[PDB]
């Protein structure tokens, strides 16, 4: 149980470092560490395997409504050097008219 | 896409005195010390 | 101007009885100031004011905060035997025993205060 | 409420207010006991 | 002489580019009290021009 | 502490004509001050001028039982502005002034003091108020001033007398409507000084409902003062208007 | 096994067991603990909640 | 005696009638800074008094007015600021105040513990590698 184990059986068991002539390549990897990293790929690739089923499962004549309202992700070609394919959005600043910019002006 | 360029109401900006600036850091550091106590005091909660 | 005032069958001789026990445990304050500042600050439990006052009107300014903070007064017709009672060497014409959670004095003051709301 | 410390009620000191119910009144008369003078001997203490 | 008087909301607006005060001590004058909406603000400049004449 | 000029800002409380004043490290509650630019007993209060004559009135909790109610969490106090109420044990017009500043001009408040030196207290603080009118007579004895109190809507009993439940029923038998609200303030050191608190508010409770009332709500009023319960209940009814 | 200094006492042991439960206590319910001090109302030092009632609802 | 009337026909309430007219806010910057002041209260006296937990989603009420205490008649010796310690805002009373040492050693220690791991350190393992 728990009263049949002394304080020698309940003492804990330390954790080796790295060697000293190895520390610069970073801190050993231990189970929790690798549990960690194990978490985060997994993760990513869960992502990425749906990412890959909605673009493979895709109508090629889909009409919602935005899409006369927001800026295509292109393609290279279209778009150019400044390509990802991340449909980009409005910074929220916008064409300004003739007399606004002269009040603005006069305020300057 | 941030911008690279600087805009008109970013050229035209004012600005801020002294005074103004003890204020804005102030509110920082305020809040950046409100979020740590509470995502302590949730994680606490959590465990219980 | 005392209308609270006690008799003598055996009621002023508890009331000054109920005071030498408190003042030996420590639980009471001497004095018209001290009288004042007890009450305003609510842990007085009753207080007693000496009648034999040259003039009246300290022990007539005292019933007004006891009547407003709704504590028990009442009046004994002696200075000195108020200090002597209390163990002062000087005549004490007011005198405020306060309030503890726990004590054998308080039943004391309980049938005291009973006996005093009677009196009123 | 006041007076609890902690499962523990300080506001039950005799005299007992005991509330009855009709199943424990019922059987205190079946069996042939009587009620005040049964919870006083019970209680060691004057009930209402 | 259009905005004598206003002049600490003149300078704050003037500072921080907010939009300055219309006008100062002319607005309780006799002549720029009858007029209502835009044309207090517009009699207010005129009437300062004459002011100054 | 709450020093003087320190700046504080001023929000409605849950309650009707009440307001709570918060500002850096101490929240506080206050009331609209019904005569401006004085204060009665030598209170701190609070002049905002808006965009002069708009002044709050801190209302001291271990000083009012009313107010310690409040802050204790009363499900309601029954008095919105302009709702007349009657104050039983109204010694020297502290927390009637605060009432009354509740109740606002067009209420009323019918202010019962028995003695007479907290009469002329009570009189000085009702000349300043013109709400708030002071009758020195024995609240035991409600006959007496039956030419003067109306059919008021709440009942504010503050009285420390053993025979209290019986002095407000027989004052809300005479002057109290058809479902009327009343707060009832208990000591029980006053009214049993030999059994426990807990006891005596259940016996007086008990009493309040062989009396008529029916009583909805009960709090003890701990934190600020000792073995005080504050017990609300309506007349005649459930509802408490109608 | 190792056993502590408090445990080493019964009397303190049930010294620091109700002072700890008579913390705990302050937690849940409100004790009284003196009025108002000599300094006066200093205003309602830990906050005033609107929204909260907190009467038993007889 | 009897006069032609004056017509004059041509959402939520600006004033609460029922609080005697408390006006509605007008939400300037300096009481915006005031009210997250005042839901941030608990972090400013840093553990020596804490506060009743109230988190509403908006911390802006609809009806506020900034006052200011006047006076207690009763004290006047402590209980009352000083000219030079009478400030516009509350926010300014706090900067005013002390322990503005104590919120930034505070703040640095967060900073150091969320830069603890995140990239400085990746540069700093890289530049080690490839040196």
């Amino acid at each position: 149980m728990s009263s049949l184990r002394h304080a020698i059986q309940r003492r804990a068991h330390k954790e080796r470092a790295q060697p000293l002539e190895r520390q610069r390549l970073g801190i050993l990897e231990k189970k929790k560490d690798y549990r960690l990293r194990a978490r985060d790929y997994k993760k990513k690739q869960a992502v990425l395997k749906s990412l890959r089923q909605k673009a493979a499962e895709r109508n090629e004549d889909e009409f919602y409504f935005g899409m006369m309202s927001r800026k295509g992700p292109g393609s290279a070609l279209t778009r150019g050097k400044g390509f990802t394919g991340t449909v980009d959005g409005d910074r929220g600043n916008k064409a300004l008219s003739v007399e606004t910019v002269r009040l603005l002006k006069t305020q300057d | 896409k941030p911008q690279k360029k600087e805009t008109y109401m970013q050229k035209r900006a004012v600005v801020v005195g002294r005074e103004e600036r003890k204020l804005r850091d102030l509110m920082q550091k305020l809040t950046t010390i409100r979020k740590e106590k509470i995502a302590k005091r949730k994680a606490k909660k959590e465990a219980q | 101007a005392a209308w609270p005032k006690a008799e003598d069958p055996a009621l002023v001789q508890e009331l000054l009885d109920c005071v030498q026990q408190a003042s030996h445990y420590r639980q009471l304050k001497k004095g018209a100031n001290e009288t004042t500042k007890s009450v305003n600050r609510g842990t007085s439990e009753l207080v007693i004011l000496a009648a034999d006052t040259q003039p009246l009107s300290i022990v007539l300014h005292i019933p007004l905060i006891c009547e407003e903070k709704n504590v028990p007064y009442v009046y004994v017709p002696s200075k000195v035997a108020l200090g002597r009672a209390c163990g002062v060497s000087r005549a004490v014409i007011a005198v405020s025993l306060t309030s503890n959670e726990a004590s054998d004095l308080n039943s004391k003051i309980r049938a005291l205060r009973d006996k005093v709301e009677r009196l009123a | 409420p006041s007076s609890m410390f902690f499962e523990h009620n300080e506001a039950l000191v005799p005299p007992y207010n005991v509330l009855v119910d009709t199943n424990f009144l019922s059987r205190t008369v079946g069996a042939k006991l009587p009620l005040l003078e049964s919870a006083m001997d019970c209680l060691y203490a004057s009930v209402n | 002489i259009q905005i004598l008087g206003a002049e600490k909301a003149l300078f704050r607006a003037l500072k921080t580019k907010h939009a300055t005060p219309k006008y100062g001590i002319i607005y309780h004058a006799s002549l720029v009290g009858q007029a209502s909406g835009p044309n207090k603000g517009k009699i207010a400049r005129q009437l300062a021009a004459k002011i100054a004449l | 502490g709450a020093k003087a000029g320190k700046k504080v800002i001023v929000e409605p409380h849950r309650h009707k004509g009440v307001f709570v004043a918060r500002g850096g490290k101490e929240d506080l509650l206050c009331t609209a001050n019904l005569v401006p630019g004085e204060s009665v007993y030598g209170e701190k209060r609070i002049s905002v001028e808006t965009p002069t004559k708009t002044e709050y009135r801190i209302w001291n909790p271990f000083r009012s039982k009313l107010a310690a109610g409040i802050l204790g969490g009363l499900e309601t106090i029954y008095m919105k502005p302009g709702s007349k109420v009657l104050y039983l044990g109204a010694a020297s017009g502290t927390s009637v002034s605060h009432v009354a500043d509740i109740v606002g001009p067009t209420g009323a408040v019918y202010a019962v003091e028995f003695s007479h030196r907290s009469g002329r207290d009570l009189i000085n603080m009702a000349t300043r108020r013109t709400n708030v009118i002071p009758i020195v007579e024995d609240a035991r004895k409600p006959m007496a001033y039956r030419m003067l109190v109306p059919m008021v809507d709440v009942i504010f009993a503050d009285v420390a007398q053993p025979d209290q439940a019986r002095i407000v029923g027989i004052n809300a038998r005479l002057f109290l409507k058809q479902g009327g609200g009343l707060l009832i303030s208990i000591k029980a050191s006053c009214i049993d000084s030999t059994a426990p608190p807990e006891q005596v508010f259940a016996s007086e409770v008990q009493k309040l409902r062989e009396d008529k009332f029916f009583p909805k709500e009960q709090l003890t009023l701990e934190p600020y003062e000792r073995d005080h319960a504050m017990v609300s209940c309506v007349y005649l009814q459930k509802e408490f208007e109608g | 096994p190792n056993r502590k200094k408090e445990q080493r006492n019964p009397r303190v042991k049930k010294r620091k067991k109700y002072e700890e439960k008579q913390k705990k206590l302050r937690s849940v319910k409100a004790v009284y603990k003196g009025g108002e001090g000599p300094g006066g109302y200093q205003g309602e030092l830990s906050g005033i909640k609107t929204n909260l009632v907190k009467s038993v609802k007889l | 005696e009897l006069s032609v009337r004056v017509p004059q026909l041509p959402g939520p309430p600006d004033t609460l009638s029922d609080w005697y007219n408390i006006p509605r806010t007008n939400l300037t910057p300096e009481l915006k800074r005031d009210l997250q002041l005042l839901r941030m209260r608990d972090v400013v006296a840093m553990g020596k008094q804490f506060f009743k937990k109230d988190n509403r989603k908006d911390f802006v009420p609809e009806y506020c007015q900034v006052g200011t205490i006047i006076a207690g008649a009763t004290d006047g010796v402590s209980g009352r600021l000083t000219r030079k310690e009478r400030k516009r805002t509350i926010v300014e009373e706090v900067l005013s105040s002390d322990s503005v040492s104590k919120y930034k050693r505070k703040y640095h220690e967060i900073q150091e513990h969320k830069k603890s791991g995140r990239k400085g350190y990746y540069k700093k393992l890289m530049a080690a590698r490839k040196r």
